[PDB]
Order: structure tokens, then sequence, then C-alpha cells
RNA sequence: CAAAAUCGAGAGGA
């Protein structure tokens, strides 16, 4: 039962540059950004009533 | 025979034919790799 | 003192 996700470093997610200097980010780095998100956010509902 | 003069046994069958040269010459194909640049996420040699 | 991305589609070669 999953209790404390682990984040892999920035070896296997790494962010490529552009051939300017828009730094895309990885699939991965997107969605561990959506979990903190609605992480914080339920977090907060939850800790409040709902 | 161009080499030695001498007449071939043989006799050899020969007109003329209409040829084509078609895309595919070697300069674009031959290549070769040693140490050169890897992909940035598994430290491997990059492809093409 | 190493400089030059990724993902999809299509056409080819043996």
């Amino acid at each position: 039962i999953v209790t404390v996700l682990p984040v892999p470093p920035l070896s296997v997610r790494p962010a490529v540059v552009m051939q300017g200097s828009a730094r895309n980010q990885d699939d991965l780095t997107h969605k561990l950004a959506d979990i903190v998100k609605i992480n914080n956010q339920l977090r907060r509902n939850e800790q409040n009533g709902a | 025979n161009g080499f030695t003069g001498r007449k071939i046994t043989s006799q050899i069958f020969i007109g003329p034919t209409y040829y084509q040269r078609l895309k595919h010459m070697v300069d674009d194909k031959i290549h070769s790799r040693a140490r050169g640049p890897i992909q940035i996420l598994n430290r491997q040699p990059m492809e093409g």
C-alpha cells in the first residue's frame, strides 16, 4: 500500500533543452507535478470538512 | 581479350541496351564510428 | 575545449 511515493532522480528524468533555451520537461516530471498538486489539494480539503 | 590480345574461345553476345542510374550511391551509405557522441538518457551511442 | 532536441506520420533499401 503506497504511503511514501518515491521520486526518481534527475538522471532518470532528464530535462532536455531546446535548440534555443525552452527547457521541455519529461512526461514523468509532469506527472509528479500533477501528483503533488492533487496531494496538496486533497490534503487541504480533507483537512477541513468536505 | 584486352589483357592479352588472344581471341576468346566463345562468342560473346553484345549490343546496345538502355540503363538507368539509381539514386543509391555508396557515398551516402559508408559509415564508421569509433567513440563519438552518445544519447543523454542511457549513455549509449546515437543512431544514424 | 567538445559542439547538434524530443514525439508522431510517410516514403524507401536489403
